[PDB]
């Protein structure tokens, strides 16, 4: 699979697709890994799909209550740092890698990547997955500072349609997601919306 | 196979208003026999009989944990058990255990004592119900008697034809396996009475 | 074994074989692979056949307490969460490979959990060994909000490609249809392959076999 | 890691009477838990009073019976005469022993008439053991067919009953029950019946369907 | 390795033992006692590996003779039978299993004589004559041919001799002397040890 | 290897070569043996003693095996390699058929072998 | 080739009235990666016959010029003797038996069609030497995905005219994008008939993905 | 399986059960375990069933070849060399084998019991296969070289039967074989059934 | 380590990282991995350094006899043919990894890529090495038809140089080759001449 | 196992073995014998694996047989020594490397009565007295104790004799008798076979 996350002015932008795969048979072909773990908070999953589906619903329940107790909006830097102790207590049975996006008024726009181990790192883009390994070199030549939002839209596309061309486990539909002060914006991109890059054809 | 280390054989059969249940006698080691008188059939009410073939050590610990169960059912409730009540119960003992199983695959069979209506089952290592209408097996000469009985076997067969399509069946199965055999025993259960032989069969 | 589901207009088709096999060799021909879980849900199970019969059956357990309290029908979701938390904290040891299918209030649910607590909502799935060819059949075939006879002979077509194309799944097509206001429990809703009749009589009479004893125990009536 | 070895299933008989002999099997092949083919006849023609079945590998099947075309042609372009029954099944053990330390993994079922113009049937390991019989079964519902057998044709287990000598339509008929009863109850046949029988005559197949999987 | 034998007849039961204790290469004793009294008529033999043998014989052997304070009254052997059976049941699948093979017998004087048997598995069987040990392979096929239900106890006492000597011809292992003793209705009585100089 | 046809048939059909090997075992040291019932006898005429000569180093009869002898007429070296196959090949039959050879047996390998020599080539 | 180190997937084949026809995606995969994303695996061997694999694409190589050389030989010769395609399926498969035999496996697995004598043949070979005719093939995960669709269309219409053919190759292709991760949209179609053997180009799928929205 | 064989003053005397199997599963009851290698002697199986039927035809057409080119009939004490010496070039490479060649010579009644292993060892009594142990006791306790035909007869049949009885992978019908000076004869091919019926 | 290569118009350009590494040292930070075979056919070594030094010398050899023979200049594909007929037939023994480059009269510039396993294909552009999974995206992406040789070999030197940061094995200096008619003019580019992509700041 | 014993003296070499050979459980045989003759005046003792000890022994004496008849004289004990322990290290590298553990035993004119001891191992090793087995453990210490250089055949008898009743009362394997020869100027002699 392969999950991305960037963070703009004001926002941020996390992009995955939609493959999940048991071998060399894709067992579903439109899963959502990006996962609402608050109403500004989500979450991308890598690895083993039960063990992020279950510390996603942990983190989720935690969260809501404190959220509810405190009487005010949740911390992005909060909810990775719960899936950083969930892992890290379980790194040994959890094979999952993690990566946080969300907005809050004190910091912005904010991503976090939490992967296998259980170490929480901020960072301006984070990419997870077996294909972010195809897509590492360009993220670090196409990355500018100062992106906007359609800006980083496009690149997490371009990004995530090059991982998922080359990537046997990743592929589908890539399903896109952008949060800030407003509100969520998704999207899912699918056949001609995917961006095409021309192959050698000799 | 752990199941072939005490080999057994048990089979049920079912017909018009009656059932039959059938096993071998032989308790034997891996190749090594030491009696022909073993007791893989236990009666679990007047009318109602369960066989249990595999590890003999589980074979006896299985019937005596059904007896302590089922005995304080009957106590409790007043009546006598319906089969598949049995069946659900078995099911619960075994997946107790579903962690070091019991190696043992039972087969009940039996008449409802209200309706007397034949029931047979069988039970995989681990709980598995399987309720037929025709017959059940559990042992390591199970693929032949299979196959045995599809073509023996007859619908509504009365007790006469239900005696000698099993006896033959069994025989026949046992003959071809080496672990199970030392003869066989045969108990036929109908409304009015209960009637138990055993077979000459080939001590080989 | 094959079974599969799927999201017709107004409900829920789910479908399944009767085969039921220890290692390569039939011991079930009418197995039961449709399981209650409630009267608006029902679900369907491969892989460790014990785990997915007690697993339904808990699962069925906890939903009866949980609806009757309430007073209002179960919902899907919370079927779909107590089997993915009790097999994650199981660890995929007990493999029970579940399609779960329900109507409910906010409309039909049809889930797909896996032995390790993973699951996955969508209009159609299969799983089992049959599970390719049906997919297959339903890739093909499938579109968005068909009617209830397409959905049913969409599945029975699937369900066939599994038969006739996989060793362990055969004998018989099971369906199940679930609505909003009935329920259509179709035990043998086909038969594609029979037994041929038996062109000899082998019936042995009285005396063919020998006996060392005879004990005749008399059962009192009342 | 690599395994030479797949069992391709396949399920054969064999029986013999006073002037015939029946060979018949299945016709599905499967590797693991598919199908490829529901139409691969596992019993092939090796002369007029000979046929062979068999069951197992189908590679190694394909490369034996291969080698006993030709060994057989070799031998009439020696001793000027056809192989006999016996001689077939004396060369098919040398050959399987040959290879004892990387077995052919099949099982073979020779079934054919003999000199005198009884029917005959000679029964072998992968490794060549072999041993005549008057019905044999072999494959994965081997076990299954073996006791109807032994129970019917060699009355076993039977009491006062007349000691008949087998027909061919009995043999027929019965050949169809026990390969019907294996098909309801074994995964690996069930595609079709090719019954190849011999007899002074010639070899005559009859085909009979088979519930599908 | 050691060897158990037992022979059930009309009004008695007879058991023998090989009298070897041996730890490797050496054998360290040759007056071993493998025979436990459980009651005044029932005896136990025990075989296997070494510390589960006496630990669990002096167990059943507690737990029998608390009974028989407790209740005036001592256990039937087949009473003792399926207890000692459960007993080494319930091991197997804990942690502490018990190899253990064994030999019951006793009289009763209401259901006569009685021989059970039970491997390490905890599987328990009534037989009419039983052995344990390689050297029951050699010595079940006598007891097959010569042995009738209504056999004397010279007879009996005859062909756990012929055992023996079979055993001393043809078994790799050196089992010189072996302890005899006789239940019946009187009770447990010892034998003249059969040796073979 | 050296293969080549030493010996061949002659017009009129004589082996020439062996003709001529006769011909030196003519020359060679006289030799007789002779059977009776319990003892059996062979005789060697020495050519010349020479009164210097160790006579047990030219010694013409040998024991090929405790039950059997033999003695020889020719080459005395030939003789010398016949008897040392023959010994090998005497132990050898001990060794895989568990008794003593017999003269029959021997004879036969020793003809067999000249005979092989006869037709191989080389040789 | 005791471990593979670049596959091809699944290849399809069914035989119609007057002619046979094979698909293969053009993708050679390097362990769950898309190296080459450009490769035929399919050949023509000659007019009469045309071969694909899927397997370790270099002993597809091997085979392919190996068997190139022996039509050559036999083009040669001008004796008016041309190989057929079961006498291909037939020296395919001892290779593989062969090979298999010294612990030394190809690991392809094939499918040679061909046309010839007014009949028209479909085999398969296995890297262990097992071969077989039928009227539709698979390899790979093809053999539990597409091989039902092709076996109910032929159960219930046992003879198929070319275009219905294509149609059925291209539907199962679609089902192998999907449902296979190891799979490409482009593939190769190629046909032989009493014409001779055409090999189309790359062409697509055309997927529709209407799911996600739900 | 199970085999017996003993020397006694008529002769030898050689039996072997008809059961063959594959793990738990019985292929045949009525196999020949005993090969008539020649008239004159003859052997049994026990391990293999091929590997000695194989090994054992082989030593046939050696023995015939020593026959025919020595004008002697080969001895037992050679025959067993011959096959012992051949299977131990291929030691360690898993055969199993085991078996007992019976004859007549100029010594007198030849019994030896080669192996796969590379024991080959001459007796009075030899037991091979599953069920040798259970035949040792019966046929100990009832052996003597001053005994009758019969008498010989009758313990090697109550010998496999009581292996038979005891054993599971042993069984079918005893094949009862009598090497006489002359030759090996076949005396019986009784069924344990029967033998069942009558012993008891 | 990380080798690439790319077909221009009348020739092609070849490129390699400069570091081979035993574990997680570095034997030798300046190792020249571009071996001529011949005047105007270049090699790049990927794999075991000892396995790939016999196989080119060994190619090497045939392929100069076979030069000398013919009295003619050899060809690209017959060089990549020797390496593919190599490595196949010891394809067990071996671990290489080899993409050939050169130019021939009468095909012109030609790459040909021989992986691990002895198959050979012709490509527009091939990389090879443990670093070529990181820049997949990258040359999938801004691969375009026409390129000139300069634009080719600031192409090759930008996707080195984001191996180079990613990968561990790969690293040092770059070394490029650019084979047409005239002949082979090489480069090595080393500190600032690497192309730096900025790295992501907080 | 199988057990040897070497008992060296003045003019003399006495050697015993055990008769039995053995299947899993059983005595398949009681009058088994391990002693080979490669001439009139040496023996070779071996055992170890099945069908080695036979095979090996047998060429040994084939060759030494031929040895004598090529050469009109027997080997000394101390040359045949060499010549099997070169035979069995040669083997040992070897595809087919026999596992025999060997005593052997001969009379030489000149040098004296010799005892030697090779393990399978091919390791050679003259000594006053030998042992193989595991019962060489129980019995090498009544040697060690109870042995002179300078001991009568009597007393050797006896002291033999000694160790194959400790072996009887103390060892766990049944060794019910033991056969025994003895090697001097005159040649080899068999001796009444010890037995209990």
């Amino acid at each position: 699979t392969t999950i991305m996350a960037v963070q703009f002015d004001g926002g941020v932008v996390l992009g995955a697709d939609s493959r999940t795969t048991t071998g060399s048979y894709i067992a579903n072909r439109v899963t959502d890994k990006l996962t609402p773990i608050h109403d500004r908070i989500f979450c991308c999953r890598s690895g083993s799909a039960a063990d992020t589906q279950a510390v996603a619903d942990a983190v989720t329940y935690q969260l809501g209550f404190h959220s509810i107790e405190l009487n005010e909006p949740p911390l992005v830097h909060t909810a990775a740092s719960l899936f950083k102790e969930m892992c890290y207590r379980y790194r040994e049975d959890l094979m999952a890698g993690i990566i946080i996006a969300g907005w809050d008024p004190q910091e912005g726009g904010q991503v976090y990547s939490v992967p296998m181990g259980g170490m929480m790192v901020r960072q301006s883009f984070a990419i997870g997955g077996s294909g972010s390994s195809y897509i590492y070199g360009y993220v670090d030549a196409t990355y500018r500072e100062g992106m906007t939002k359609e800006e980083c839209l496009q690149f997490t596309a371009n990004a995530l349609a090059l991982a998922m061309e080359r990537d046997g486990s990743s592929g589908g539909v890539i399903r896109l997601a952008a949060i800030a002060e407003s509100g969520v914006e998704r999207q899912v991109l699918l056949g001609d919306q995917i961006p095409k890059f021309a192959v050698a054809t000799l | 196979s752990i199941m072939s280390y005490n080999g057994g054989a048990v089979m049920a059969m079912k017909g018009k208003n009656c059932v039959a249940i059938a096993a071998d006698r032989r308790f034997g080691i891996q190749a090594q026999m030491v009696t022909t008188d073993f007791q893989k059939i236990f009666p679990m009410g007047d009318r109602l009989y369960i066989g249990l073939a595999g590890l003999a050590t589980d074979v006896q610990t299985v019937a005596q944990r059904l007896k302590f169960r089922l005995n304080l059912y009957e106590l409790k409730e007043g009546r006598q058990i319906k089969p598949y009540t049995l069946m659900s119960m078995v099911a619960n003992l075994l997946y107790e255990k579903r962690f070091g199983p019991y190696y043992t695959e039972p087969v009940i069979a039996g008449l409802d004592p209200k309706t007397f209506k034949p029931f047979i089952c069988s039970l995989d290592l681990i709980g598995c119900p399987m309720v037929t209408d025709d017959f059940v097996v559990s042992g390591t000469c199970a693929e032949q008697m299979y196959g045995m009985c599809e073509s023996l076997w007859e619908p509504n067969m009365d007790p006469d034809h239900l005696f000698e399509t099993i006896s033959q069946a069994m025989l026949n199965a046992v003959d071809r396996d080496a672990v199970s055999g030392m003869g066989v025993i045969v108990h036929i259960i109908e409304k009015d009475k209960i009637t138990t032989r055993t077979l000459k069969a080939r001590m080989d | 074994t094959t079974i599969a589901g799927v999201v017709y207009k107004d409900g829920i088709v789910l479908g399944a074989d009767t085969r039921a096999t220890e290692g390569m060799v039939v011991a079930d021909k009418n197995c039961s692979k449709i399981h209650f879980i409630s009267p608006n849900i029902y679900c369907c199970g491969a892989g460790t056949a014990a785990d997915t019969d007690m697993t339904t059956q808990l699962i069925s357990s906890n939903l009866e307490l949980h609806s009757l309290s309430t007073g209002r029908l179960p919902r899907v979701v919370t079927a779909n969460r107590m089997l993915k938390q009790m097999l994650f904290r199981y660890q995929g040891y007990i493999g029970a490979a579940l399609v779960l299918g329900g109507v409910d209030v906010t409309g039909p649910h049809l889930y797909s959990i896996y032995p390790h607590g993973s699951t996955d909502k969508l209009p159609y799935v299969t799983m089992g060994s049959g599970s390719l060819a049906a997919m297959a059949v339903f890739e093909d075939k499938f579109r968005p909000d068909m009617e209830e006879e397409e959905a049913k002979n969409l599945v029975s077509e699937a369900i066939a490609a599994g038969i006739f194309n996989d060793l362990g799944s055969g004998s018989n097509i099971d369906l199940c249809v679930i609505s909003k206001n009935k329920l259509d429990f179709l035990r043998p809703y086909t038969v594609p392959n029979k037994k041929g009749t038996r062109l000899g009589r082998y019936r042995c009479e009285k005396g063919t076999t020998a006996v060392l004893t005879e004990k005749i125990t008399p059962l009192e009536i009342e | 890691r690599f395994s030479p070895y797949v069992f391709n299933g396949g399920t054969i008989l064999a029986i013999a009477g006073e002037d015939f002999a029946i060979v018949a099997s299945d016709t599905r092949l499967s590797e693991g838990f598919s199908i490829h083919t529901r139409d691969s006849p596992k019993c092939y023609k090796l002369t007029d009073k000979t046929v062979i079945g068999c069951s197992g590998f189908h590679g190694d099947c394909l490369t034996l019976t291969k080698i006993i075309e030709a060994r057989l042609k070799m031998y009439k372009h020696s001793n000027n005469k056809a192989m006999t029954t016996g001689a077939i099944a004396a060369m098919l053990s040398t050959i399987l022993y040959s290879r004892r330390f990387f077995p052919y993994y099949v099982y073979n079922i020779i079934g054919g008439l003999d000199e005198e113009g009884k029917g005959a049937v000679y029964s072998f390991d992968p490794v060549g053991s072999y041993q005549r019989d008057s019905f044999k079964a072999g494959g994965s519902a081997s076990a299954m067919l073996q006791p109807l057998l032994d129970n019917q044709v060699g009355f076993k287990n039977m009491q006062n009953v007349e000691h008949v000598p087998l027909s061919l339509d009995r043999a027929m008929r019965l050949v169809k029950d026990v390969f019907i009863s294996a098909a309801e109850r074994d995964v690996y046949t069930g595609d079709a019946l090719r019954i190849c029988i011999v007899t002074k005559e010639g070899i005559r197949e009859e085909t009979v369907s088979l519930r599908k999987d | 390795m050691e060897y158990l034998i037992g022979i059930q007849g009309p009004d008695y039961v007879l058991v023998a033992s090989d009298r070897v204790a041996a730890s490797n290469i050496v054998q360290m004793k040759d007056d071993h006692d493998k025979m436990f009294k459980m009651s005044e008529k029932i005896l136990l033999l025990c075989v296997g590996e070494a510390g589960d043998t006496v630990q669990f014989a002096e167990y059943i052997q507690k737990n029998v003779q608390l009974y028989k304070m407790r209740n005036g009254y001592e256990l039937s052997p087949t009473a003792a039978a399926n207890f000692t059976r459960r007993n080494l049941a319930d091991c197997l699948r804990s942690r502490t299993p018990y190899h253990v093979n064994l030999l019951l017998a006793g009289y009763d004087e209401h259901e006569g004589p009685a021989l059970y048997y039970m491997d390490y598995l905890a599987a328990l069987a009534k037989a009419p004559f039983a052995a344990h040990g390689y050297g029951a392979f050699l010595t079940l096929s006598i007891l097959d041919r010569y042995y009738t239900p209504t056999i004397s106890r010279e007879r009996a006492v005859e062909l756990l001799r012929k055992c023996l000597e079979e055993l001393q011809k043809r078994f790799i292992l050196n089992l010189p002397t072996f302890s005899v003793r006789i239940i019946d209705k009187n009770g447990i009585h010892d034998l003249d040890n059969i040796s073979f100089p | 290897s050296y293969d080549r046809a030493i010996t061949v048939f002659s017009p009129d059909g004589h082996l020439f070569q062996v003709e001529y090997a006769q011909e030196a075992v003519k020359k060679g040291s006289t030799a007789v043996g002779v059977r009776g019932r319990d003892i059996v006898v062979l005789g060697v005429e020495k050519k010349s003693v020479a009164k210097l000569q160790d006579e047990r180093t030219v010694r013409k009869i040998c024991a090929l095996d405790d039950n059997v002898c033999m003695a020889f007429a020719g080459l005395t070296a030939d003789a010398r390699i016949v008897i040392n196959r023959a010994r090998v090949e005497c132990q050898s039959h001990r060794l895989t058929v568990e008794d003593p050879v017999t003269v029959e047996y021997i004879t036969r390998y020793i003809a067999s072998l000249k005979q092989r020599y006869t037709q191989s080539n080389g040789r | 080739t005791q471990n593979p180190m670049v596959t091809g997937t699944s290849v399809l084949g069914v035989k119609f009235e007057g002619g046979v026809v094979i698909a293969a995606d053009m993708l050679g995969s390097y362990g769950s990666l898309a190296r080459f994303r450009n490769i035929s695996r399919i050949m023509r061997v000659n007019n009469s016959t045309m071969l694909g694999a899927s397997g370790d694409y270099a002993d597809f190589q091997y085979l392919k010029q190996v068997l190139g050389q022996m039509v050559i030989d036999e083009e040669l010769l001008g004796d008016g003797h041309s190989y057929s395609p079961r006498a291909i399926h037939s020296w395919l498969t001892r290779a593989m038996y062969s090979r298999r035999s010294k612990m030394n496996p190809l690991w392809n697995t094939m499918v040679i069609g061909g046309y010839a004598d007014g009949e028209s043949f479909l085999g398969y070979v296995d890297m262990l030497g097992v071969a077989y005719e039928a009227p539709s093939l698979a390899t790979g995960y093809g053999a539990y995905l597409a091989q039902p669709l092709l076996r109910e269309v032929l159960e219930k219409q046992p003879v198929l005219s070319q275009t219905e053919a294509r149609d059925l190759v291209e539907r199962c292709m679609r089902v192998l994008y999907y449902r296979d991760a190891r799979s490409y949209n482009r593939f190769q179609i190629a046909t032989v008939t009493e014409k001779g053997v055409e090999i189309e180009g790359p062409l697509s799928t055309e997927t529709n993905w209407d799911i996600a929205h739900m | 399986t199970t085999t017996l064989a003993f020397k006694f003053r008529h002769g030898v005397i050689v039996a072997a059960d008809s059961r063959a199997t594959a793990g738990a599963y019985i292929a045949s009851q009525t196999v020949k375990k005993v090969i008539e290698i020649n008239p004159y002697l003859l052997g049994t199986m026990a391990g293999g069933a091929a590997d000695c039927s194989f090994w054992e035809r082989l030593l046939a057409r050696q023995c015939r070849i020593y026959e025919l080119r020595n004008k002697e009939r080969i001895s037992v004490a050679a025959a067993s060399k011959l096959l012992a010496n051949m299977v131990y070039q291929y030691k360690g490479m898993g055969l199993s084998m085991g078996t007992m060649i019976c004859g007549w010579d100029k010594r007198g009644p030849g019994l030896y019991y080669v192996d796969s292993e590379g024991n080959r060892i001459s007796g009075a009594t030899f037991s091979v296969g599953s069920g040798s142990v259970y035949a040792y006791g019966v046929m100990d306790r009832g052996y003597s070289y001053d005994l009758e035909v019969e008498q010989a007869y009758d313990l090697a049949r109550r010998a496999i039967y009581q292996a038979t009885y005891r054993d599971a992978y042993s069984g079918g019908a005893v094949n009862l074989y009598h090497v006489r000076e002359d030759g090996w004869i076949r005396v019986s091919s009784d069924n344990v059934a029967d033998l069942h019926e009558k012993y008891s």
